[PDB]
């Protein structure tokens, strides 16, 4: 602690009561004549210093320093997401102890651990043969966190696995577990720094901090300090161009980023680094967009009349892929803002995208599968897929993503509705070329080749199915009448009726002959078929038979609702078609007068069809979010009772804690 | 005896197609999340659309359990519509007496577990389970409640 | 090289009606604030005013990197409210050369900071200070800004 | 985000601790003892316990002890009345402000008038309060008063106390009628600052051509100051800048002079108010709406020229911020 090392690369005196040996060294650094006044005896150590000293990037002290700049680069191929080359290096034979350490690091990187533990075992056996100090303790920490990860995953499969995967997958031999448990009954890490030879610590005082649970305590404290520091610095001052906000934040951010990520230590997949990256990235975006929109009277913009804008780099994107769950917009768009910056250059990030996509296709296309690998890849891939939408680049990236998502993603972790959500949000910042249309058409063909099962129901948590894919295809290109769907409709006879629902759902994407065949194969008896026919837009008016059917349905609803009221079992009707009937009545679509006898079933129905005799004490504010349809504007164009509407609006916006309730009328009337 | 107040809850599971009995003794967190939203799902053609009813309706369930059941767990060691039936009670502030019981039932729940509880230190077990609400194409499902406050 | 934002900003003071020069220079914090707040202090009047432009104003100013001085400190060891001047350099984004300077000065400032940190883990000095820019009743006060780069 | 009330109350312990933290100031350097360790504490928790006016509701004795106290028994590295007065106003939402309290702030402002002497330190008022604000402060909740102590004080002084006569001049409403008559003589007639003081305290009611001449003199002084500042490349921001006041006075019939239009192009608010037709609305900083009265916002929403872009910039700001004041003014008045 003689000198306080500022993370900016500059050093200051902390407890030095003697000569300025760092001041002497820094004044020697800038003087070549003094560098020429030394022999080779000190040059042999100058050569050694040079490498790592400039590898970190320490420049000078904090007094005379001018404009500083740090170098950000990652040689962690494991961070580069190219597992094939690491497999190639794994197949390579042994050279020396350091190489054994690297290879152990990549074996751990693949996820499977058996031979990795064996390797660290042999390396502990023969480490003292080379009498290498630091690597021995690094390997202690290695085997410790490897065992911690294995046991934690075991507790995860311990239970949880049976319900999740259906079968008790045992990826480890019981002998292996017995051996590791018998050799790790009592080992706690506290004395791991107490039982080592006393010559170790005198040369390795710094590095002990990686043993105990303090792997995150020293780090996050300053993070959560500066977080509120800038958040309360806010937009009224504490102002300069390159000393405001995250200045030191990038310094420590990419200084401790590669620390374990370049020494090749192991818990690179730990919720501590989920935490660290998510916080760090949030601070960056927050400073950028608090600069962006801040009000400037005269002196707000006189300071820092330039912005860093948070031009995220490939490293940040990989961080978001790896250790990000909100991924940052997932909550920081309901909360935070966005406005363009440049999502900048790409060197091989498309190659990383294919390094993800092709590896996924190879894995899920091979019968052999490692459950540990799937569990260590599924979430990171989910994040990468969820946040490859906003990127725009040469469609080198697009078709492989679409094919891999359509053909190789597991069906246990996702349903069809969330699949469509992924493909719909894909096109938010991207168009729809012909290759993706062909790929989704092939996916639909595969689905048709699947729809023969007598018990499959296509359960989904969103209510959307393959029909939404044809709907999206028509939305971007209406004139894409399908070809093979007509063939499968023509090849289907009246004996089998399990594909009637699918044919009705995807009838618009059919040939004229297919349309005629389906018209000859039409059937409308229940309520769902009428709703589906209305959904496609085929139905324009309502025959008296449809009115009679809806009256019968309402009568059945009433005669069961009275029974439920008698017993006292309140009703839900999650698929609330009663609200749909209220919508029918309100918009003059149906001008009958027989539905007024069923007033009082639901609050929404009373609000819709009974404006004169409705009490606004039961106004649920979620009724304004069901949709964004013009229908909301049509129904909100009220004059008679708009006093209550503006009363509830001002009561809600008094908190002003929901962006939707304000941006709905932000400029809608304008 | 001041204000360290708090209640309890019951969590019951079930596997469909048979009378399997699985349940959770207590749910401390019991974080219930309900989301309704939409961004854009209308082309806007055909002159009169005559219909729109889209509303993203998701129900999220979360429990923490230390009681699975060996009766079946041991047999399986050597799926089904985990359908869930929450159970709880309610109190009247005027009387503060045990008079009402509230049931919450879900007939179609598919567990969506995340395989990433990677943590350094050994916790007090606490295997937090998170669920997603799944719906079929036919009708109904989602949530069902029973009222037991008759007097 | 890759991504870090960097400049420098100094902190300079002086004493009103004196040539005393003793204070911290080059505080990396050099933090500042500005605020205009209003409240219900005019809810009622003789119903014939013109305007007052009350506009409750607030100005914080905090600088911290220590090493104030030793000469005037020794002289004072044995209430003019001082005087403060600030200097900031603005760079042209198009050209990126040292061409423009920004001059800031406040006639009156009151250093009113809390006097009890007492951190368990001994820091490298770090005596953080905060300032409130005062104003008299005559005129002017607040900020006098001089713009450089007369090219 | 801040609602002002909540479930607020609980008189017993908040009130006793309010007076209890009021107590230590009594034993002070002005009474006895200036140990710095006491001021190392000083206010670490209590100047905002003064802000704890908005927080819970107090009692009559709480109103009493929140006020005849600090007036003395305090050291002087100032911690100012901007704070004192803003919290004095901030207690108004809590409870009533007459017989419980005004019967003592009358004597408080009288003793304030007692302070000034001929020429010792001029006046500062720290943040730019002006002490004189008491005249309108009484008008805020009640009407003029008939206080007699400072009335005798101004009835005994005659000359040479320029600072004393001008400073107490701003407490005219609370004077006696004889005091007002005596102070009307040997008083600063038409100084610009004294003219604002007199028109603020209600002594003056309507503008005069002499006031117009003083206004144009101040305008040309400001124009030559701006000319020499542009020669030297200097920009000045002052708490005593009345250019916005002149602009809004010209906007609302207060000044009928047509020679005042020659100064367009010096201040942003000046261009905004004096020339609504030719104003560049980009320079309109939207933070100025906070310092506008309810009637000013209502009248500013009745004119066409401040309607096309003001609503748009307000919408942009309220989408880009979570503040509630702008939202309240936009639906309550702008809509």
């Amino acid at each position: 602690y003689d000198y306080h090392f500022e993370v900016n690369g500059t050093v200051v005196r902390h407890k030095n009561k003697g000569f300025g040996y760092m001041e002497r060294f820094f004044e020697l650094k800038e003087s070549c004549d003094e560098r020429s006044k030394l022999s080779k005896k000190q040059y042999e150590r100058f050569n050694a210093l040079f490498n790592f000293f400039e590898k970190n990037g320490v420049i000078c002290m904090a007094k005379d320093a001018g404009t500083l700049n740090t170098s950000i680069e990652i040689n962690s191929l494991a961070y580069h997401g190219k597992y094939d080359v690491m497999k190639k290096f794994i197949e390579e034979q042994s050279v020396s102890i350091e190489d054994d350490y690297k290879k152990a690091f990549f074996l751990a990187c693949l996820g499977r651990w058996e031979e990795s533990y064996d390797l660290y075992s042999n390396i502990i056996l023969n480490s003292i043969d080379e009498s290498n100090g630091c690597v021995y303790y690094l390997s202690q920490i290695n085997r410790y966190r490897i065992y911690q990860s294995i046991t934690q995953a075991v507790t995860q499969f311990n239970g949880l696995g049976l319900l999740t995967f259906g079968r008790h997958y045992k990826p480890f031999t019981d002998e292996f577990l017995a051996r590791i448990e018998r050799e790790m009954t009592n080992f706690n890490i506290d004395d791991l720094f107490n039982g080592m030879p006393f010559e170790f610590q005198k040369k390795y005082k710094i590095l002990e901090f990686l043993s105990d649970n303090q792997f995150l305590y020293d780090d996050t404290v300053k993070l959560f300090e500066l977080t509120n520091k800038v958040r309360s610095e806010m937009s009224e001052g504490s102002y300069s161009f390159g000393m405001s906000s995250d200045i030191v934040v990038l310094l420590r951010l990419y200084d401790n980023l590669r620390f374990l990520y370049e020494n090749c230590l192991w818990s690179v997949s730990f919720h501590e680094f989920h935490q660290y990256i998510r916080n760090s990235m949030s601070l960056l975006i927050e400073k950028a967009e608090y600069e962006r929109t801040r009000d400037i009277d005269e002196l707000g913009f006189s300071f820092f009349g330039k912005k860093s804008g948070f031009f995220m780099e490939y490293y940040d994107f990989v961080n978001i892929s790896r250790h990000f769950k909100i991924d940052d917009i997932k909550n920081l768009e309901r909360s935070c803002s966005i406005d363009k910056i440049r999502f900048g250059e790409q060197e091989k990030i498309e190659e990383y995208l294919v390094g993800i996509a092709e590896e996924i296709t190879k894995q899920f296309s091979a019968n052999g599968m490692n459950v540990v690998f799937y569990t260590q890849f599924i979430s990171e891939a989910k994040a990468a897929l969820y946040f490859a939408k906003y990127v725009k680049l040469s469609e080198e990236g697009l078709g492989k993503i679409v094919k891999a998502l359509l053909f190789y993603f597991p069906e246990r972790d996702l349903d069809i509705g969330k699949r469509y959500v992924w493909l719909e949000r894909l096109t938010k910042c991207n168009e729809l070329p012909k290759s993706i249309i062909s790929i989704i058409d092939d996916f639909l063909v595969l689905q048709a080749e699947k729809h023969i099962d007598q018990n499959y129901s296509e359960v989904s948590s969103n209510g959307l199915y393959s029909r939404d894919y044809g709907a999206l295809i028509k939305h971007f290109e209406k004139n894409f009448i399908s070809k093979r769907l007509s063939e499968i409709t023509l090849c289907l006879t009246q004996d089998k009726q399990k594909q009637i629902d699918f044919l009705f759902k995807l009838l618009p994407l059919l040939s004229t002959n297919a349309k005629s065949h389906l018209l000859s194969f039409k059937s409308v008896e229940n309520i769902n078929d009428l709703m589906n026919g209305i959904r496609i837009g085929l139905i324009d008016e309502f025959t008296p038979e449809h009115e009679e059917l809806i009256i019968e349905y309402l009568e059945t609803r009433k005669v069961n609702y009275i029974v439920e009221k008698e017993k006292g079992i309140q009703t839900f009707s999650s698929n609330d078609y009663m609200s749909t009937f209220g919508i029918w009545y309100f918009l003059e679509e149906i001008n009958n007068s027989k539905m007024e006898e069923f007033i009082g079933m639901d609050d929404q129905y009373d609000f819709f069809v009974d404006p004169e005799n409705f009490d606004y004490k039961k106004f649920i504010p979620s009724w304004l979010k069901n949709y964004n349809d013009k229908l909301l504007g049509k129904i909100a164009g009220n004059k008679h009772m708009k006093h209550h509407v503006i009363e509830v609006l001002k009561e809600r916006v008094k908190n002003s804690n929901d962006k939707r309730y304000l941006e709905i009328l932000m400029n809608y009337f304008i | 005896m001041k204000t360290v107040i708090q209640d309890t809850a019951d969590v019951y599971f079930k596997r469909k197609s048979d009378g399997k009995l699985v349940f959770t003794a207590e749910a401390q967190t019991a974080s219930f999340s309900q989301a309704i939203s939409e961004e854009k799902l209308r082309g806007g053609i055909g002159n009169k659309p005559l219909y729109i009813l889209k509303s993203e309706k998701e129900i999220n369930l979360t429990v923490k359990n230390a009681f699975f059941d060996l009766e079946w767990l041991a047999m399986t060691q050597g799926s089904e519509r985990y359908e869930v039936e929450y159970r709880t009670i309610a109190y009247n502030p005027d009387t503060e007496e045990v008079y009402s019981d509230i049931y919450i039932q879900f007939p179609n729940v598919s567990p969506s577990g995340e395989f990433e509880m990677s943590l350094e230190n050994g916790n007090a077990l606490a295997p937090e389970i998170k669920f997603e609400a799944l719906a079929d194409t036919d009708t109904d499902e989602m949530a069902v409640v029973i009222e037991a406050s008759r007097d």
